[PDB]
């Protein structure tokens, strides 16, 4: 016979690996195909697709549709906040759970651009202006819409379109970020200030809800798959 | 009878051989490949179609 | 390839477009990307997106399930037995829930270990072990004792190994009934509604058997398999929306009520 | 303009004057069997106008409280005229589905709801060590019921509306073909379905292909002196209906 | 290639064809498919039939038989012995007989296991034993003993083999006196008719021998040997029914009646 | 000097290779194939042709 | 002599296959 | 190829060329040969640089660490988890902190033995061990006992191996977050500079967890596992002096002040 | 090195048989 | 599909082959060779070129 | 065998200053600490050559 000599790693079982193996069942006749819709090649088609937020945190609000909602209403005052939260898709509880959440919660690193839709859900009779922005990291959050405003942003003019994006462009050091909370490859902070107040005629609710949707944008990618920490068991389930 | 094909390498800085040992398609290796995506189909689901710069209605 | 797309340089604008606005209730993402917000530069973006494919995200060995037998007992009720399930396992079953319908093969490994037993007798020195796994499909003979002449294995598959070689290794080719696993099944096993409910309906896909092949030795032995699955050549269908309850059954999708995201002080809060 | 459409199959028309863009599967428009793709070898029926018309399912009263809605589509028609008969009289069959989901308001109401499509929607019990009752399933063209908390019961579904019930985020669902009806936006919204099974053809009464649900994400609210009575009103349509297997009716 | 016939469409008939009339007396099947009783669909049957093919059939290594030895015993009575018999097995002599005649090579896997006897000795450890099993062909000479020179096999084929290492395997190409074995026989081994009758008159295939090639250690120890058979590139003629009654002996086809099936509670029931 | 043939594999949705490596046909692999078949043998071992549309008696 | 790693399934017997002898 | 200068023959010089002398304080080194001080002969100079090549300095297997866990403990504490970090090692680390920068596939060797821990049980004899490696990428499930389903792998990458087969092996390709391995920072996590500052504040990748896949036996046994490690295709820039210091810790470059040389009697002497 | 799988018969000692040393 | 190059000989007194079995670059063995060297980098970092034989002052 | 099969590896980027032979070093100049009186080990004065 051919002289061989085994390496190291001989006879060991790694479970990320490719080879080939015999059949258990020598020529067998596989049931054919059949054009089922909605076939993924990628994960990305998922990610791709948006999802809505639970931005609406309060701790007693958690087992609740109402979870999904960013109120808004009449304001006395100019400039007040709307919303806010640090730009960590893997980690913060606004994104940890949604759609491109759940993917990136099986990978390490990630990078790419994102996308924030904000649907108005107020009457047709009800219009406002709202300032929609993101604040590289370098300085904390935004304290007042005058410094939110010198980031990157968008000014959503509410009216006839019930829906705006806010784009947010990849900016970092590196090429890729964690998925995990990390110091180094810091978020920065997405806000969302009034520009104008909700105006709204007699005999009309003006306190309204606003729903957020996100997903990633055609500029999006990953780098290793891990486990997920959203799942345990104490035993095998019967 | 073997065929030869490329290695996944890094992009901005090689060949490889396969050959089958069985003669059931079940026992070859799996088929990781770059493949294609066509997101479409969960994106933009609609019958009539829109246009990036336009606004969705009228 | 499948190379994420680049990003093209863009100037000021001042017009009439609208890429910014959009109809969220028409059921299709918007399109907008970084050009159409902010000024930009050409980005020659270089990154491929090969470990999202769904082979890639499928094909690693996951821990199935795993039992013991002894190498003493009453009567020869001395083996192992599984009902093939691929849904006593959490992680796994979650990735697999991923996708309404999915075609595969599936490639198995075993791990085979096993350890002493406290005992009292001197002079266990034993020669080395030899397991057998069979696999019974729905309606085989079946094992009733390890020396049952069930374990003859004329016609059904089975795998002899002894332990110190390399862990066991088989390929399985896609078996279903349909064209497709089904993951979920929203429906009943029989036209009157009265059977179960779910997708144990459909699970009908055999049982393994495990022993040893050696004789009795006075030093009391316990041994543990491990099953691990590779799910190859995937092709999947109709992505769902990941579990977030935990999951109680092997047998259904019954769940304890789970809330959508761990909360927070506020929603301008940036401690999350 | 774009926000008009038609839709007219069999002896019926449905005309919407403030919509949204047609949703439709996962790209596929709904077809018959092709030869390459059968099983079954009796020529199949296919009564055309007798079925592929419209229906209209029970409507229901939208609450500024209420949790939402579903049916499971198989059941909900198993009694619409001749849908319903071809399919108590036969083994197998096959369809797709137009679904249009209306609720009309005026200017100064304000709330939005999830018009979403869901296949294999298989439901998780309230009780954990337990199956779901056949009418805490389906009632036919009656909707059942979300809750607003978590339910109980030996055989009740567990319908809190956060869990959608099945056990995952409700606000993860727009996987699925899904469109939305805001009331500042439009009045309906139309979502096609084709058929998606492991299968060719199916037994239509133990297996819902897919169920509806509708759940409003931002409740409805009004001023006082406002019209309280909002309904939301689902009509749907099979295409391509194929029956094989002529038998006993069931 | 094996592919099962497809479907033809087929509209409404009315002719004096008479597809669905025969005469059963005259020892033929009726060729009628669904298309001469009912309307039909085209359909593009894509399925196979070779798991339906004779090879693939009979392909599988089936335990035949199994004995054992010790290292032990009384005068050299330490080996065993097995003569040639496919007939001492109920699965595979089942399949096997469902052919009259057959032609084919074999071939055979050994699996080796060893225990320990129950013994007051301390000071058990040992040496890893390897094994002798020799085939002595119809007239060869015959071990008495485990120390015989009957064992120096100089022309009878053996293989040794050590425990640890894959099982043994083995070629044996197809050795008939006649074209084919013979599953039965209606016949007599004398003209006299005065010998044996039926299949046992042609059972002259040899016995094997084995040993363990260690010398004794005072540690006992019991071996058992599994040998297996697998037919290769079988050809196969006259097909026979399948036997209802089980089997009593291997050098015979004596039966207990036996009944056709299962009964039910009237010839109208559902539940059998 | 191995030749090349096929691997089954699953209909309405690849090669392999084989080398012999003794002296003995008795060595090698099984024969497993679509191989062909023919039924009549024993389904119609009827010396006057029976036609299937026609009556089998007359 | 080639350099040559084994993979699983080494040494093991599987009542299921093709392989000369 | 990669050949040294060979030597030209240089005959008597009477010039005003002057490759004598220079200008140090230019930042550049004397491109003075032995041709340009001496009367040479011509030297066909055959030796290569091959062994300087930075591949070759840097691809052997280096033990970076190692650890231990035992078959026996409390409450499922017996794993062994190890941060990786290749600064705990002396000589691994000096040869690596000479590149600034460095761009490299690394492969990794285990070496894993073990050893009876001293005890009164008689009746010691066991199986064969097998061991698994296992690597949690950050925000991974963490294993807190050796049962717990975090074990279940079903993705994250891992390794099984039983004694006496060949130590095991795996390759693992480049994976930073920028486009080379840093090895010295100099800055902080936090922009406002509080958090620690150093080298530390990039190391984030990942923790190896290791134990036994067998059960307990009576007889106790401690396991070590060494962990080697061999840099490929290695491309390194911004070359640094090397360290005079011995280092302190892992996590940083303190260090204890340190002379320039050995000392010797005087300027002048010999004897060094 | 090249990847390879033992099949059953590995390490035996057959009297009967034709290979190089 | 194998690649052929040399061994590595001692000057001044063979060609060896290579293929790849892995679809990931980063399972080739190491990459051992002459390549190249370039030290005027570090040795001569200079805008203005020094003349070897000239005063390096005027 | 890779352990993560497929992956996608970081681009390269010009990073100034790449070394590919250890000689690249050996022939840059360093200051020879001459003055190794015992005493002047530790001090800048080791080289000096007075
Ligand atoms: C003893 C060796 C042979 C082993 C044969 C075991 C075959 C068991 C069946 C495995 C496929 C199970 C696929 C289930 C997928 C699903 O329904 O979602
Ligand atoms: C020790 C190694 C050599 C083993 C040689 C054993 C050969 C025994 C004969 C096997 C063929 C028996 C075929 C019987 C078939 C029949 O009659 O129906
Ligand atoms: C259990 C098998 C898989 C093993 C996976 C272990 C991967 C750990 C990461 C190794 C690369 C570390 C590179 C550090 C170099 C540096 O920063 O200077």
């Amino acid at each position: 016979g051919l002289p061989t000599m085994l390496t190291p790693g001989s006879n060991q079982f790694l479970t990320s690996d490719d080879f080939q193996s015999p059949s258990a069942m020598p020529q067998f006749d596989v049931t054919p195909e059949m054009a089922i819709p909605g076939q993924v090649n990628n994960l990305m088609e998922i990610a791709e697709v948006d999802s809505v937020v639970p931005v609406n945190n309060t701790e007693g609000k958690v087992m609740s549709i109402e979870a999904y909602q960013i109120p808004v209403q009449s304001n006395s005052t100019n400039g007040s906040q709307v919303f806010g939260f640090p730009l960590i898709p893997g980690a913060s509880s606004v994104l940890n759970r949604t759609l491109l959440g759940e993917i990136l919660n099986y990978y390490t690193h990630w990078s790419g651009s994102i996308k924030l839709t904000f649907m108005f859900c107020g009457s047709a009779m009800a219009t406002g202006k709202f300032l929609l922005a993101y604040s590289p990291p370098g300085a904390g959050a935004p304290t007042t819409r005058k410094e939110a405003m010198l980031g990157t942003h968008v000014i959503w003019d509410v009216g006839l379109q019930s829906s705006c994006v806010l784009c947010i462009p990849w900016i970092s050091q590196t090429h890729y970020r964690y998925v995990v909370m990390d110091e180094y490859t810091a978020g920065g902070y997405i806000t969302c200030w009034y520009q104008t107040n909700i105006v709204v005629p007699a005999d009309t609710q003006s306190d309204c809800k606003i729903l957020c949707f996100v997903s990633a944008c055609n500029d999006f990618s990953v780098r290793m798959l891990k486990d997920t920490p959203f799942i345990k068991q104490d035993s095998f389930f019967q | 009878g073997a065929q030869v094909s490329t290695q996944k390498t890094g992009a901005h800085e090689i060949h490889y051989t396969n050959m089958n040992y069985y003669k059931d398609s079940a026992s070859n290796s799996a088929n990781r490949q770059e493949f294609a995506q066509d997101p479409g189909k969960f994106t933009e689901p609609v019958k009539d179609i829109m246009i990036k710069s336009m606004p969705a209605l009228n | 390839i499948a190379r994420v797309a680049d990003t093209i340089s863009s100037g000021p604008v001042n017009s009439e477009s609208i890429p910014a606005l959009t109809a969220a209730e028409t059921g299709h993402t918007s399109q907008v990307v970084p050009a159409d917000t902010m000024q930009t530069r050409h980005v020659k973006n270089y990154h491929s997106r090969s470990e999202s494919t769904v082979e890639n995200f499928l094909c690693r060995s996951a821990c199935v399930y795993y039992t013991t037998y002894k190498n003493h007992g009453t009567d020869g009720d001395n083996f192992a037995q599984w009902v093939i399930n691929t849904r006593q396992v959490a992680q796994l079953r979650r990735k697999l829930e991923m996708f309404t319908y999915a075609r595969f093969d599936l490639e198995l490994t075993f791990v085979i270990t096993s350890s002493q037993e406290q005992s009292t007798i001197k002079g266990q020195d034993s020669p080395v072990l030899t397991h057998q796994i069979m696999y019974v499909p729905p309606g085989g003979p079946v094992p009733t004792k390890i020396n049952s002449y069930s374990w003859q294995t004329s016609t059904n598959p089975s795998v002899f190994w002894t332990e110190g070689s390399a862990p066991p290794r088989i390929s399985i080719p896609f078996i279903s009934i349909g064209n497709a696993y089904s993951m979920f099944y929203d429906g009943w096993a029989r036209f009157d509604k009265q059977g179960t409910y779910g997708i144990n309906t459909l699970n009908n896909m055999g049982t393994l058997y495990m022993r040893h092949v050696n004789d009795g030795s006075p030093g009391p032995i316990v041994s543990t398999v491990r099953i691990y699955f590779k799910p190859k050549h995937v092709k999947t269908w109709v992505p769902r929306p990941p579990r977030l309850c935990q999951y109680q059954k092997a047998g259904n999708v019954n769940f304890e009520p789970s809330g959508v995201t761990e909360g927070r002080t506020e929603i301008t809060a940036m401690q999350t | 303009s774009d926000r008009v459409r038609s839709i007219t199959l069999g002896n019926s028309t449905i005309t919407t004057q403030e919509c949204a863009n047609v949703v439709v599967g996962y790209g596929t428009w709904p077809t018959y069997l092709r030869d390459e793709e059968a099983t079954a070898e009796d020529q199949p029926t296919q009564p055309d106008v007798a079925t592929c018309r419209f229906y209209t399912l029970e409507s229901v009263m939208w609450q500024q409280s209420s949790p939402g809605w579903w049916w499971k589509f198989p059941d909900a028609l198993s009694n619409m005229g001749l849908f319903g008969q071809n399919m108590q009289y036969h083994y197998l069959g096959r369809a797709g589905y137009t679904l249009h989901v209306q609720c009309n308001a005026s200017k100064f109401h304000q709330g939005c709801l999830l018009v979403v499509c869901v296949p294999e929607a298989e439901m998780g019990c309230a009780t954990i060590a337990n199956k779901p009752d056949q009418k805490s399933l389906s009632n036919g063209e009656t909707a059942n019921v979300f809750d607003s908390q978590n339910t109980s019961g030996q055989t009740a579904v567990q319908a809190n509306v956060i869990n959608a019930g099945m056990g995952i985020g409700v606000g993860n669902l727009t996987i699925f073909p899904h469109q939305w009806i805001n009331l500042r936006t439009n009045n309906s919204a139309t979502i096609v379905m084709p058929y998606v099974n492991s299968v060719p053809m199916d037994n239509m009464f133990r297996h819902n292909n897919f169920t509806l649900m509708i759940i409003p994400f931002a409740p409805l609210s009004y001023s006082t002196g406002a019209t309280t009575y909002v309904p939301i009103t689902v009509t749907v349509a099979p295409m391509c209906a194929e029956y094989n297997g002529l038998r006993l009716a069931g």
